[PDB]
């Protein structure tokens, strides 16, 4: 399903990812942790070409999307994505923030729009606020409405790129259920985060990545109690 | 002689009739300024190699070289090809142009304000850059340029009692006017800057209102 | 008649002379302009309240009224008390006036865009507002103003133009002077405007240079 | 020592304080919590007043210091203060961040000053970031730096608002040690913060602020482990 092939990315002369590799099947929960500065984020804006590999490939259900020779809104169809600072639509209420992309670009009827975003708001516990505007919204609301927006296009991967590190504390743990509880109905995912305890508690696998490398992998607990890295170590000892 | 402003007092039709002049010129020449911006924004954006080179360095042209000078190279520097134009065409010409390339990149400028993460989020959903800038990004340019080109406006008002040089009839030349039958410069003068001012105030903090009930 | 440039080739002198006149004229604009603008944004610091609004009317006055006006207040409406300044003095009163509010909202501009925070922890560390001002906030608000002062003389570049209107002999002037010998307008403002804009160029790019720098 | 006594702050008609007094005496680590707009940093800022209450007042030592009437350079250099965005001076180095204050406010001996910083370096670990400047410097880094530039006046409280809160989770740890360290040193502390395991290990007391109020006050133990208002306990519950 995901295949990110050995990539590269530089900034200028910054090199961020320095050769990396990525499988993902269908079901699998993949947390991505690590210090700052890893490259936890660009390999995971990789997966759905919001930047494109110096070298490397990457695929999607078998198919290699950086060639240029593959339309990309295709793939984006597939893929979701949710954001560390929300990027809620500002001029447009709730509902409107999730309808649009489904009626513009799938050319859904707009009725079965508005049951769909109803539902979806339903789901995440926001149908009390479907015609507030953004602004009236806080934190939690706010990345709870962008989860809602980016299920309402379906897709049959998840990415979510630090999706509570600018949330309030008392507001954390909301938006993990609601991460979670999708996690607990089979969606393909893969968290960049500094809550370990979503990894815990749904994760399949944590990679943990370091000055622009994976340098250790496995399950959870492996990670968590059992990490054989001396960077895992230190890292986690900071953390944890 | 010397000071005397109640002796100014019934030329007040002509410093009136120089006012409305000053906004007849400045609406117009802002309005078309505008108009033109647009379409030369739309220009720069084209990734067609000619077009963007020739619409950025009419931008560059235009910025980078004094009013004065385009007013006169369209007045003086035509008459040798057996074309006089009027003063009026003239200026509105030279103040259109020359609000159309400040425009021009007052629309750019607009565009690269709203956030990149908004482009981020209506790609990542499937949309594509057409759609993202209809839905998603023009909606918002248009609130980051509507302030600014009501600045515009206000900055044209300044830059156009320059078309006097010229033999034009607005603010300014009401001084000449004045002294050719009163032989004072001063009290004329202190007038008509006085309304300049009190215009300057007046669109100034109607554009602050209008700025606080649009963002 | 019809196009026609290497006519203008050795009226090259002139050109030049009006070039390095603009620049005189600019330069020496801009300096005052700068120590006047300074000394004006004192006065607005102040809390005698006289000084304070004696400087905020003198800003708001100047940057709401029209160059043009301005010179010519200088030139004509200052001559029926008996007073004939010449053109240059007439030009240069003008523009460092001109200039100096300008330069005074730079200044304040730049000391308010020094991060808040910077202030509040000189404060908290037992600083007088003195010492904050000295040691801390001026020496960041510096570097806030020098790209604005800059971007300020290269716009007065082609604000200088103006100074033509008054019979100075600046590069704008230029194109009366040749066409009065060759019944030509166009092309002495084409290549004017071209040495405006080489002009603009250079400097935009040896500041922009400087601003990054920093 | 402090007194705060029954004050209010508004922001315009944004009232952020409601009548919230705060005693604390010397050697006591008082460590404040609650969600955010609870006026926790409002209150906290009432102590050196950076910011001056609607009504109520701020007593030093005895002394009342919001009624105009009194030096409030040298009522500051009593209270020391840490902010959660550092605030380091950027044109200065590490010992130059340090040494200021002392040199211009205490008068102090250049060469004094000097051994001053090299000693409080010594302390928080900074001492091979002598003479580099702060854009080099990592947030953990800075937050030290931050701090011994705060105690080379020598205050007899210091006040720290949300000291790690800006701060890479890897970078937390580092910071808090030194916190813990003056704690234990008998520094007497007013700390606000998000790191629920500081107040466990060195708070002597926990203050707990929600709708601009001191809802429920009490020893660590009692907050964490036995609050009766249920204010709290929800609170509690979403962050812990
Ligand atoms: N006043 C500028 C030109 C300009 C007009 N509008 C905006 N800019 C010079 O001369
Ligand atoms: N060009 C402005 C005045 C000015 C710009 N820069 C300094 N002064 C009017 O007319």
């Amino acid at each position: 399903m995901i295949f990110v092939n050995d990539v590269y990315k530089n900034f200028g002369s910054l090199e961020v990812l320095k050769g990396v590799t990525l499988k993902v099947n269908k079901g699998e929960v993949v947390v991505i942790i690590g210090p700052s500065g890893s490259g936890k984020s660009t390999l995971l804006r990789c997966i759905n070409l919001l930047e494109e590999p110096t070298k490397g490939e990457v695929f999607i259900d078998g198919v290699k999307i950086n060639n240029g020779k593959v339309n990309i809104n295709k793939v984006r169809q597939k893929v979701g994505m949710v954001f560390q600072h929300f990027n809620l639509f500002p001029h447009l209420t709730a509902i409107e923030n999730i309808t649009l992309a489904p009626v513009k670009v799938k050319k859904m009827n707009k009725k079965e729009a508005e049951e769909l975003a109803v539902d979806l708001l339903a789901k995440v516990g926001l149908l009390d606020k479907k015609d507030q505007y953004p602004i009236k919204l806080s934190g939690g609301q706010k990345q709870r409405l962008a989860i809602a927006r980016a299920l309402a296009m379906q897709p049959e991967v998840m990415l979510f790129d630090e999706p509570t590190s600018a949330l309030d504390p008392e507001m954390v743990k909301e938006v993990l259920n609601v991460m979670k509880q999708l996690a607990n109905e089979g969606m393909t995912m893969v968290v960049v985060t500094h809550e370990m305890g979503f990894a815990r508690e749904v994760g399949d696998r944590v990679i943990f990545m370091d000055d622009g490398v994976i340098v250790e992998e496995g399950t959870p607990e492996e990670i968590f109690y059992r990490a054989k890295n001396e960077r895992t170590r230190e890292f986690l000892s900071k953390i944890l | 002689m010397t000071v005397d402003f109640l002796s100014m007092v019934k030329y007040t039709p002509l410093f009136i009739s120089g006012l409305i002049m000053t906004l007849k010129l400045t609406f117009l020449a802002v309005t078309i300024g505008v108009l033109m911006g647009l379409f030369i924004a739309l220009m720069k954006m084209s990734s067609i190699k000619p077009i963007k080179l020739v619409a950025s360095s009419y931008i560059e042209v235009i910025r980078g070289t004094p009013l004065l000078v385009q007013l006169l190279l369209i007045y003086n520097g035509l008459m040798q090809f057996g074309m006089n134009i009027p003063a009026f065409t003239a200026g509105v010409s030279a103040l259109a142009i020359n609000s159309s390339a400040y425009v021009a990149e007052i629309i750019r400028a607009g565009i690269q304000a709203v956030d990149p993460g908004q482009n981020e989020a209506a790609r990542s959903l499937g949309m594509t850059h057409a759609m993202a800038m209809r839905y998603v990004i023009i909606p918002q340019a248009i609130k980051n340029i509507l302030p600014a080109l009501g600045n515009e406006f206000i900055v044209m008002l300044k830059e156009s009692a320059i078309v006097s040089v010229i033999g034009f009839a607005d603010l300014t030349r009401q001084a000449d006017i004045i002294q050719s039958v009163t032989y004072r410069y001063f009290e004329p003068y202190i007038i008509i800057a006085a309304i300049y001012f009190v215009m300057t105030l007046t669109f100034s903090k109607l554009l602050s209102l209008f700025e606080r009930r649009l963002r």
